[PDB]
RNA sequence: GUGGGAGAGGGUGGUGGAAUUCCCGGAGUAGCGGUGAAAUGCGCAGAUACCGGGAGGAACGCCGAUGGCGAAGGCAGCCACCUGGUCCACCCGUGACGCUGAGGCGCGAAAGCGUGGGGAGCAAACCGGAUUAGAUACCCGGGUAGUCCACGCCCUAAACGAUGCGCGCUAGGUCUCUGGGUCUCCUGGGGGCCGAAGCUAACGCGUUAAGCGCGCCGCCUGGGGAGUACGGCCGCAAGGC
């Protein structure tokens, strides 16, 4: 066990799931969570609600690592992002901030059928 | 809108050809590292697109920055 | 490319009198000019088409005017082209 | 001949010794490629937008120079050989464009 | 001719960062993925998510436009070189040297062919999972050619403004890109919109003509049979005229 105290919380949100990686400062994941990590199972993972449930999983699970104030990324667009971001807010975790980190591409790899329209 | 303030009424004279000068260029960039479109610059066809050109000069040599974090959200 | 000495060398060589700029010789000699510059550009470069294109049209020019010079006057036709080293 | 300006950013590590090592070799280079030295402004070392060759510094040689333009590339390609540089941006030099005067 | 201008016009070499994938390492645990819902798939040989390092290929986010360039097809990170066109000012030179253009020659998106390479992502065909009455499809997981490079072929297209080229003539208004000026504005070259006169079957066009004229080329002659058959020419072939 370590003990940490202060880290990183990464909110991952894709309109399928949405996953919480809860790291430290030199952003080593020490918990996480997800709507699977829950009990969800289907589409019923990308749920805003579901987010929530993840979020505060993983932030209990890291207090118990004695973990109090953390900085918040969040990657990717989708349903219950913000939601995650409601649920850390007050997990009685701190968050000292948040950023959004979603990646995008300056063109380079061609999307999928799904994804075209755009590359 | 962008009313709020144009970029180039900020300051004066200046050369959109200087892709050494930091502290101007920074300006005209957004909270990302997005390259502020006319509506916010304030400049003109040709000023714009010469704009453009220095600031990836200045990318490259890497005094500006291609991208950045968004931060609060 | 072509600098404005060596421009200024083959118009001045060129010039049927004096101040001559745009006498069909000159007009002749500079395209023949810029034939040549653009020929070699083109033995490198043989992928580069659009200016390929660009001295197929200097060539139709050079060959309308002395096709005019020959209709006007032979003798000066005959020189210039003994001159530059044209008729392929 | 044209007139072109020499952007070299370098190692910051690197110790006065190494450094004018540097320096030396490029006035070297620049010599051997025909380069005459118009100016130079020297900015040193300075923070790095985002970092190069995981370095967030990096320092800074700017030269204007008057060299013919057939062997630029080359001067450019010798330039970059030198573990110790990290970017070189060589530019045709072009007078000053204004906005607000 | 001289002095200038803007530009993803072309070619060669270089180079930059973002992302994807893969490899290496750390930390970490039971799921990830995906959908209408799912399943196949992936994960305890430790995936997903996270940090670090590395390899490789392809394309260039913002700027970016209602924009620009090009004969067209088409052209978009940045840098240098090599290079085509074009516009403006001066009104300096030549003195009708002009226009068009059957044939010829060249260029010509994608796909496709040949010989080498390359191969990250995508993805015909194919292999699967679903859906369905069936589902040789739509959706999901894979995946080969191919997509990329070189060289040589192919010569098609809703190759579209479905509008051949050139010149002269016929209200304006408005927005815009780019020159020049005595720079409220004027003037020249493009890109748009609305509209005089006029045209048009109509819709619409209208100084970017689909108006008024002259020159030259191409083409049409009811729908189908048919872009077929036959012949010829070209092509390695597919196939093209
Ligand atoms: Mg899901
Ligand atoms: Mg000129
Ligand atoms: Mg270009
Ligand atoms: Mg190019
Ligand atoms: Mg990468
Ligand atoms: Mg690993
Ligand atoms: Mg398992
Ligand atoms: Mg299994
Ligand atoms: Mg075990
Ligand atoms: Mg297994
Ligand atoms: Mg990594
Ligand atoms: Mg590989
Ligand atoms: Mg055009
Ligand atoms: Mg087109
Ligand atoms: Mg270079
Ligand atoms: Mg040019
Ligand atoms: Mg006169
Ligand atoms: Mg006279
Ligand atoms: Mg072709
Ligand atoms: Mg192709
Ligand atoms: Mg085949
Ligand atoms: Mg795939
Ligand atoms: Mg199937
Ligand atoms: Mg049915
Ligand atoms: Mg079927
Ligand atoms: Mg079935
Ligand atoms: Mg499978
Ligand atoms: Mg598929
Ligand atoms: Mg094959
Ligand atoms: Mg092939
Ligand atoms: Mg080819
Ligand atoms: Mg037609
Ligand atoms: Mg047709
Ligand atoms: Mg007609
Ligand atoms: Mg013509
Ligand atoms: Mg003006
Ligand atoms: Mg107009
Ligand atoms: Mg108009
Ligand atoms: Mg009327
Ligand atoms: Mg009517
Ligand atoms: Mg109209
Ligand atoms: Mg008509
Ligand atoms: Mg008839
Ligand atoms: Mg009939
Ligand atoms: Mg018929
Ligand atoms: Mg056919
Ligand atoms: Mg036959
Ligand atoms: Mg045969
Ligand atoms: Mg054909
Ligand atoms: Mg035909």
């Amino acid at each position: 066990k370590r003990q940490v105290a202060s880290g990183r919380a990464y909110i991952h949100a894709s309109y399928n799931n949405t996953i919480v990686t809860i790291t430290d400062p030199d952003g080593n994941p020490i918990t996480w969570s997800s709507g699977g990590v829950i009990g969800y199972k289907g589409s019923r993972k990308g749920t805003p609600y579901a987010a929530q449930l993840a979020a505060l999983d993983a932030a209990k699970k890291a207090m118990a690592y004695g973990m109090q104030s953390v900085d918040v990324i969040v990657r990717g667009t989708g349903a219950g992002r913000e939601q995650a971001i409601r649920a850390l807010q007050a997990s009685g975790l701190q968050v000292k901030s948040i950023v959004d980190d979603t990646p995008v591409p300056h063109n380079g790899c061609r999307p999928k059928k799904k994804f075209r329209k755009a590359s | 809108p962008s009313r709020k303030a144009k970029v180039k009424a900020t300051l004066g004279e200046f050369d959109l050809r200087d892709y050494r000068n930091v502290e101007v260029l920074k300006r005209f960039l957004s909270e990302t590292g997005k390259i502020l479109p006319r509506r916010r610059t304030g400049l003109s066809a040709k000023e714009q697109r010469i704009l453009a050109k220095t600031i990836k000069r200045a990318r490259i040599l890497g005094l500006l920055p291609f991208t950045e974090k968004l931060v609060r959200k | 490319p072509i600098t404005k000495e060596e421009k200024q060398k083959v118009i001045q060589e060129f010039a049927r009198f004096p101040g001559d700029t745009g006498s069909t010789e000159v007009q002749v000699a500079l395209l023949t000019l810029r034939i040549n510059r653009l020929s070699e550009h083109l033995k490198v470069h043989k992928k580069d088409h659009h200016s390929h294109r660009g001295l197929l049209m200097m060539v139709g020019q050079r060959r309308r005017l002395l096709r005019y010079l020959q209709r006007e006057d032979p003798e000066r036709y005959r020189a210039l082209i003994e001159k530059l080293g044209i008729r392929g | 001949m044209r007139r072109y300006e020499v952007n070299i950013v370098l190692n910051p590590n690197l110790d006065q010794s190494q450094l004018a090592l540097e320096k030396e070799i490029i006035q070297r280079a620049l010599e051997n490629y025909g380069a005459r030295v118009e100016k130079v402004e020297e900015l040193g070392l300075r923070r790095l937008a985002y970092p190069i060759a995981k370095d967030p510094q990096g320092y800074f040689l700017w030269y204007q120079v008057e060299m013919p333009e057939d062997r630029v590339n080359d001067l450019a390609r010798e330039l970059r050989i030198r573990d110790n540089v990290r970017r070189v941006m060589v530019v045709k030099s072009q007078e000053p464009f204004l906005a607000n005067a």
